[PDB]
């Protein structure tokens, strides 16, 4: 029914750890995998930590809460979950302090917030500049995720495409430098082909059927024309369908339904365009009319797909037909081409201008391969954007982690009263990330990680990392796991501030 | 029904597989021991109640008292008892030191095992450690005794020994104490605690006891005689009574008469007996049992003193001293077996006779502590502290160096061993943080038993000794957590009590981790 | 007896009454203060709303019981009427319970407990009532710097806390209006805050007036405005071939209409269209396109704009120069009681959380200075009448002296309850409380603190007077009377009848 007292703090500690203890060997490219049991009998091996979450069922609350963190995180972010998971259930994984000790939460609260700062100050000091001019540079960052993986081959290419496109996107005038992939670098498939012949269009792409075979199939200067409303007899203020049992009725209605549907395709036609793209449904008595001026019939294209093809072509969204005016107008565009590629009927405005957007092309040859390409492309263009946001990198394999907790102990001997001991657990809690990738390697835990804190004290905190792969130590400067400073901010802001919430809720209520 | 049980194969002995961790129950028996005694360390120790195996009821918080009557049937457990009783040879102090601190390094290699470090580098890292901490010891030493056997100077040293036992009391104990220490001190080396003894009487309060020189029974003397300065001693164990005879020795008794003859010729027998007595040259005689009325009159009637001793231990005490011994037969003429004694008379303290016997030709070590109390589990408890308070004279003996108490040298010895083992590459530094965590639960002990948290006093007592104020240790208030200079308040603990409490004590938790698991056997 | 339901009568009522009015206390208990930690409240559909605030858990707690929705219709009576205090009735309502309870064991009968109750709780009200202090201290002295001082310490802003509070101060007591018998309160709209960037924090500036962000437009128009006149349009100036000539000719003659009034700044909202922007050029009126409607209708509130009637009243209009933007300043309206403050600072997430901060400052000079008198607050109250009402219980008798003495010592629970959530000793800090009141009732002597309240933060008993912090009359008063109706409906009740 309800838990209250310290069963509730003691109960969110064992709720967290048992939700992380899972995805633990989850992490690094020699992770382990998995097996799920369905209710019919089925089998998923997937080592995906997003995957395994989404589908075990978690009866306690706070378990719930450590999903949806997460799956917040990967909007943000493609990369570094499981490490959010795993760094907020080791915080909480010390309950010494929190109830054997008799402490209050707030003066523990009080150290993890102290702590939070300075492992923030602590990683621009041993961050590194990059030079985003070079794609050399680049390709490496971006080989991260696209290592272990069947676009190896043309990683090469992978490396272009995600460059390219982040870049269009990206307005650094307003002083924000802004990114949106979810809207701009919108990305659809293309069947047939090969991986090689995937390519970066240079407009919108839009997936509209032809309907009619009477249409402009290549354009030299492309016309377009863009409004909202539908075209269709003009109704009443309600939905009311209009029933007409009389024949002689018959004939005005349709008079007036035939009249105000060709009055305003023909203010359409008035600058004579190349294609009618709106945003609603078009009726079959308004195509009549767009076959016969030999046009293609676009419909169903929403307000921020307008907003795009306005910016390309030098197009103007106008409310109703009647009000077109000669602003609204294609010219500029590259070529209109309606031809199928791939079995499918496709639309390429494409042109020479860079309206802040653009189309991803997605060639492949069966559709199993073009669901591994695309969701390959996906997090590549998320490395993209947040390297393009801050251009610096920290040192991966472990060595950013220590780098902080070396940091950390040393400040701790100048701090005076009982919110040392916590400040210093979280330290040795950030030891779990170079922990796990030793363990899933088969080396011995307890003698490299003891070596490793030696290194930090003596040689540079930014080199001497853990080689995932091999199992030694090697320096970070001559292996590319040099990883970005956005998504290690974002991971450990992440994973403090969800080992707070946990601990400021001692009573757990029942009630609506 | 297999599977069955696992790694038992001697005798039905429970055994402890590696998920239930052997090493980590053989310390939870030796944590539970710790708990006991834990309360009672310091001057706020809680008292204990104990059921004595007469079903007798004491209240003492003494920790000798309570392992002796607590017996502990766990084999692990023992080696810290055992590591107590060496505690007590050598000196006479740091019994509660031993039971907490080994308890305290047992705990906290529960947490090095979980890790996965081997038990046998978890073994070197104390042996390191606790040579380290030799090292260091000398060079806490504070002040030292003068040695100059002044009253003021011994009666200052003395209140830190008296208090954790008698708490209150410690302004009379400490110069009572004192007066029967300094006497002996001329003599060099040959300072024992076998010298100064404890005799009990009951009286008023503790306020009215008094030191008396020699050797202070507490029975009265029985007979007339104030005062006699024969050297003979008579003693025997059979008490006076009708004689028997070792041979047949019938007695045939008819009429009404033949019972005042055998009477009379009993009386004259007796008579003889007490004779032979005198004809030996014997002044002093002791009976261990009852005295008969008869025999009574013929020692005042030979001017012969009478002793009269109930107690067992009373009896041996003469018995290793002036050299009497006692025979089984009653009263028989043996000269030879008897004992010599300088003086012997009768004295009044405290409104009340006690025999004393006082070498006046012969210097003599002897002394003895009268103490007086309105109950007898009160003064046994007294007499507790005067062991402890004379067996830290012993000590002073020997090379005299001094070290602050209140856990002023706890601190400061693990703030130097920690600085030792960060800068210590290898796995065995692991090992040394934990040993020099262990002296933290000394001072804790001290702020749990005052009513005062734990973690603000440890917190306190790193900021003065960073500042480089030593001498620190914790004050004993309830409403104070604060902390006061130990040197200025006189608070001062023995070199040589703190130098083999540590070695006995690592010794003794190392033993218990070499053993991995205990088997039965049978001859 | 047959009956249709189940009954049930005897001390098993109370008792059964008692232990669930604590278990709903129990809830708000440790929430109460701004230091109270935060609480889960799980659905019917398993969603999960996380708050701390007392008053908004006991409108979606939901317990049956008949005794506990006693305690729940009365938290709308404390919020309707005052709207603050409703953990503080919960928590000293559910004390007179237990102690009540203990009473009837002693063989005391609930109607005289009732009556103890009540004279005690009499006696409350006018010993409060003379230890009061009248709304006073705004200019001259400090009772408001160290009020929002302490307030805004929690955020970065209370790096300084001298030079960030005076803007405070002085913009609360400029937006005085009585208007009304010499009421005045202060509105709940207040004065605007902006934000820029000033290379620093101590570059913010106060404005004496309204700033509203915005362009002019073309450079044409003059930045300086002398002219009264306001005008305030919601209708737009902008938008086959005569209905696109004839729209721009009618356009002409609404631009002569509305230069023909003479009012210089002139503020629309639609939008103005670019052939009217031009015409203002040449008149040198000021006119602004796209403003806010929100921003607007304080203006309108302003100048007395009408949304010789929408003219407005003004006396000097200039755009001065900030980093990013131009903000426009009116100065001397007929009536506003608003200002504006322009936050200067180093990047957004500084400018953010002051905003938030000084808010919630201003709301504590606010509710200060709106309340006719206010109190020592911090435990202050129930401290002072722990101590004269237990004096006051030996006098009347009458089996009236336990239930008064336990009234006072009820009342210690809102101290206990802010120590333990303040992370400090609990039993000292009551006691030290009690130790200052205590000396103030022996003599009237200076050398004994008067006044001492509870301090959360550093743990030590502080002068509330000079540390600011201040909650109105009427949140003790209608506390102490609801409470004590509150543990007298329920002992009332010594059977239970179901059907």
């Amino acid at each position: 029914k309800r838990e209250s007292g310290r069963k509730v703090q003691s109960g969110n500690i064992n709720a967290a750890k048992t939700i992380a203890d899972i995805i633990r060997t989850c992490l690094g490219p020699k992770s382990m995998m998995k097996m799920l049991l369905d209710p019919m009998g089925g089998i998923v091996m997937t080592n995906d930590g997003n995957a395994i979450l989404r589908e075990i069922q978690v009866q306690h609350p706070a378990a719930k809460s450590m999903i949806e963190i997460s799956r917040t995180q990967d909007e943000e972010v493609g990369d570094g979950t499981t490490s959010v998971i795993i760094l907020a259930g080791e915080m909480l994984s010390v309950a010494e302090h929190f109830l054997e000790q008799q402490m209050h939460p707030t003066v523990v609260i009080s150290a993890y917030r102290k702590a939070l700062d300075d492992m923030i100050s602590t990683l621009k000091k041993i961050s590194i500049p990059v030079d985003i001019s070079d794609s050399d540079m680049m390709l490496n960052i971006i080989n991260s995720s696209i290592t272990t993986k069947a676009i190896s081959r043309w990683s090469s290419l992978a490396c272009n495409i995600a460059l390219d496109a982040v870049k269009m996107v990206q307005f650094e005038e307003n002083g924000r430098k802004e990114i949106d992939i979810k809207k701009y670098a919108r990305v659809e498939k293309i069947p047939g082909g090969i991986i090689e012949d995937s390519c970066v269009l240079r407009g919108v792409m839009i997936n509209k059927d032809v309907t009619h075979p009477r249409m402009r199939r290549y354009i030299k200067n492309p016309r377009i024309v863009l409004l909202d409303s539908s075209l269709e007899y003009k109704k009443g203020e309600s939905q009311t369908d209009i029933e007409i049992t009389r024949e002689e009725d018959f004939t005005r209605i349709l008079q007036m339904e035939e009249e105000y549907i060709q009055q305003l395709c023909e203010d359409i036609i008035q600058l004579k365009p190349d294609v009618v793209i709106t945003e609603k449904g078009i009726s079959d008595l308004a195509q009549h009319y767009l076959m016969r001026a030999n046009i293609t019939a676009i419909r169903r294209v929403r307000k921020t797909d307008n907003n795009r093809i306005a910016r390309a072509c030098g197009a103007r969204i106008v409310s109703r037909p009647e009000e077109l005016r000669e602003d609204d107008v294609g010219t500029g565009a590259g070529l209109l081409e309606i031809k199928k590629i791939g079995d499918e009927y496709f639309t390429f405005i494409t042109d020479c201008k860079d309206p802040k957007a653009c189309t991803i092309l997605l060639r492949g040859a069966s559709k199993e391969i073009l669901s591994e390409v695309e969701r390959n492309l996906q997090d590549a263009m998320q490395v993209c954007r947040n390297v393009l946001l801050d251009p610096q990198l920290v040192p991966g394999g472990g060595a950013s982690e220590m780098a902080v907790a070396h940091a950390l102990t040393e400040k701790s001997k100048a701090m005076t009263g009982v919110e040392q001991w916590p400040y210093r657990a979280v330290a040795q809690a950030l030891e779990v990330i170079p922990r796990t990738l030793i363990q899933n390697c088969g080396a011995s835990t307890i003698r490299l990680l003891t070596s490793l804190r030696a290194k930090h004290t003596q040689e540079n905190c930014e080199t001497w990392g853990v080689n995932g792969e091999t199992g030694t130590l090697v320096d970070m400067k001559e292996l590319g796991i040099w990883e970005p400073l956005a998504v290690k901010l974002q991971t450990y802001k992440t994973a403090v501030e969800t080992a707070v919430l946990l601990l400021r809720i001692d009573d757990i209520v029942s009630g609506h | 029904k297999a599977p069955g049980f696992a790694q038992m194969l001697k005798e039905g002995a429970k055994h402890f597989s590696g998920l239930e961790e052997a090493v980590y129950r053989n310390i939870q028996a030796c944590k539970e021991l710790a708990q006991t005694t834990r309360t009672a360390y310091g001057p706020n120790g809680m008292n204990k109640m104990v059921i004595n195996h007469l079903e007798k009821l004491f209240v003492t918080n003494d920790a000798a008292t309570i392992l002796r009557e607590l017996e502990v049937q766990h084999p692990a457990a023992k080696m810290i008892v055992m590591a107590s009783h060496m505690q007590e040879q050598e000196v006479g102090d740091g019994t509660n030191f031993v039971l907490v601190f080994a308890g305290a390094l047992l705990e906290l290699a529960e947490e090095l095992l979980r890790i996965g470090l081997s038990v046998s580098e978890v073994i070197e890292g104390y042996e390191i450690a606790c040579r380290k901490a030799h090292e260091i010891l000398p060079n806490l030493v504070c002040c030292s005794a003068k040695n100059l056997r002044d009253i003021d100077e011994v009666s200052s040293l003395l209140r830190t020994s008296i208090m954790s036992k008698q708490y209150g009391n410690e302004v009379f104990l400490a110069k009572l104490i004192a007066q029967a220490c300094v006497s002996i001190f001329p003599d060099s080396g040959h300072f024992n605690v076998d010298n100064i003894r404890v005799c009990k009487i009951l009286g008023s309060g503790i306020s009215s006891s008094s030191v008396l020189h020699g050797m202070v029974f507490k029975k009265e003397t029985e007979g007339d005689v104030t005062s006699v300065k024969d050297a003979k001693i008579a003693v025997y164990s059979c008490p006076f009574d009708g004689m028997i005879t070792e041979t047949k020795g019938t007695v045939l008794i008819k009429t009404a008469e033949e019972l005042m003859n055998f009477s009379k010729g009993e009386e004259n027998l007796m008579d003889a007996q007490v004779k032979a007595i005198a004809d030996t040259g014997a002044n002093v005689v002791v009976t261990g049992g009852k005295v008969a009325d008869m025999a009574l009159h013929y020692a005042n009637k030979y001017n012969i003193m009478l002793v009269r001793l109930n107690s067992k231990w009373d009896l041996r005490r003469l018995c290793k001293t002036v050299g009497a011994t006692a025979l089984p037969r009653l009263t028989p003429p043996v000269l030879e077996e008897m004992g010599h004694c300088d003086s012997v008379y009768l004295s009044e303290v405290g409104d009340t006779q006690v025999v004393v016997f006082k070498h006046e030709k012969e210097d003599g070590a002897i002394s003895t502590i009268v103490l007086r109390g309105s109950t007898d589990n009160l003064m046994d408890d007294i007499e507790r502290a005067v062991d402890d308070g004379v067996n830290t004279f012993k000590v002073l003996t020997r090379d005299k160096r001094l070290v602050p108490g209140g856990g002023a040298t706890e601190i400061e010895l693990a703030k130097q061993i920690t600085s030792y083992g960060e800068t210590c590459p290898g796995l065995e530094q692991y090992a040394i943080k934990k040993f020099a965590e262990a002296f933290e639960a000394i001072p804790r002990a001290l702020a749990e038993n005052s009513g005062v948290k734990a973690n603000e006093v440890i917190s306190k007592l790193y900021a003065v000794h960073q500042e480089g104020n030593k001498n620190v240790g914790l004050d004993i208030e309830a409403e104070v957590p604060a902390v006061k200079d130990m040197l200025e308040a006189g608070i001062l603990d023995t070199y040589l009590g703190k130098y083999w409490a540590i070695k006995l004590a690592t010794n003794a938790a190392v033993t218990v981790l070499r053993v991995d698991q205990i088997i039965m056997a049978k001859p | 007896l047959s009956v249709f339901g189940d009954r049930s009568t005897g001390e098993t009522i109370r008792s059964q009454n008692v232990m669930a009015a604590a278990s709903i206390a129990n809830i708000v208990k440790s929430s109460l203060g701004p230091v109270g930690l935060d609480k889960m409240l799980v659905d019917d559909i398993g969603d999960v709303t996380i708050t701390n605030d007392g008053a908004t858990i006991l409108k979606l707690l939901e317990v049956e019981h008949p005794a506990a929705k006693v305690l729940c219709e009365l938290a709308d009576l404390q919020d309707k009427e005052v709207g603050d205090g409703t953990t503080s009735v919960v928590i000293i309502a559910a004390e007179l319970l237990k102690n009540a309870d203990e009473l009837v064991k002693q063989k005391i009968h609930p109607t005289s407990v009732i009556s103890g109750y009540r004279l005690a709780c009499k006696e409350a009200v006018r010993y409060i009532n003379e230890n009061l202090i009248v709304n006073t201290d705004e200019l001259g002295r400090d009772c408001l710097i160290n009020a929002a001082k302490t307030s805004m310490s929690s955020k970065i802003i209370g790096i300084n806390g001298d030079f960030f509070a005076n803007m405070v101060v002085d913009a609360v007591l400029a937006i005085k209006y009585t208007d009304i018998r010499g009421q005045p309160r202060y509105p709940v709209n207040s004065v605007n805050i902006l934000k820029a960037h000033g290379r620093s924090q101590m570059e913010s500036m106060l404005i004496s007036g309204y700033a509203l962000n915005c362009v002019v437009g073309s450079q044409g128009m003059p930045k300086r405005i002398v002219n009264a006149k306001i005008a305030c349009l919601d209708f737009s100036l902008q938008k086959l071939d005569q209905i696109r000539q004839r729209e721009s000719d009618i356009t002409k003659e609404r631009i002569q209409k509305i230069l023909a009034t003479g009012a210089n700044v002139i503020l629309t909202t639609g939008g103005i269209d670019d052939m009217c922007l031009k015409y203002f050029v040449e008149a040198g009126a000021m006119a602004v396109r796209r403003v806010l409607k929100r921003d607007l209708k304080r203006i309108a509130k302003a100048s007395g704009a009408t949304i010789a009637a929408m003219l407005g009243q003004a006396e000097e209009v200039v755009q001065e120069r900030i980093c990013d933007d131009e903000l426009i300043l009116i100065k001397n309206t007929k009536a506003r009681t608003s200002a504006s403050i322009i936050l200067r600072g180093a990047n957004d997430f500084m400018c953010d959380e002051m905003e938030r901060s000084l808010h919630d400052a201003l709301c504590v000079v606010k509710r200060v200075l709106e309340s006719k008198s206010v109190v020592p607050g911090g435990g202050a109250v129930e401290a002072a009448l722990s101590i004269y009402l237990e004096n006051y219980a030996t006098s009347m008798g009458s089996r009236e002296q336990l239930a008064i003495a336990e009234f006072a010592r009820s009342l210690l629970v809102i101290p206990n309850t802010l120590a333990v959530n303040a992370a400090q000793d609990s039993t000292d800090l009551v006691a030290k409380l009690r130790a200052f009141h205590n000396e103030a009732q022996v003599n009237p002597e200076r050398k004994n603190l008067k006044w001492i309240g509870l301090d959360l933060s550093n743990g030590k008993p502080r002068d509330n007077k000079q540390a600011g912090v201040f909650e109105p009359t009427i949140v003790k008063v209608k506390s102490l009377k609801f409470a004590t109706e509150a543990a007298i409906t329920i002992l009332r009740i010594d059977d239970l009848i179901k059907l």
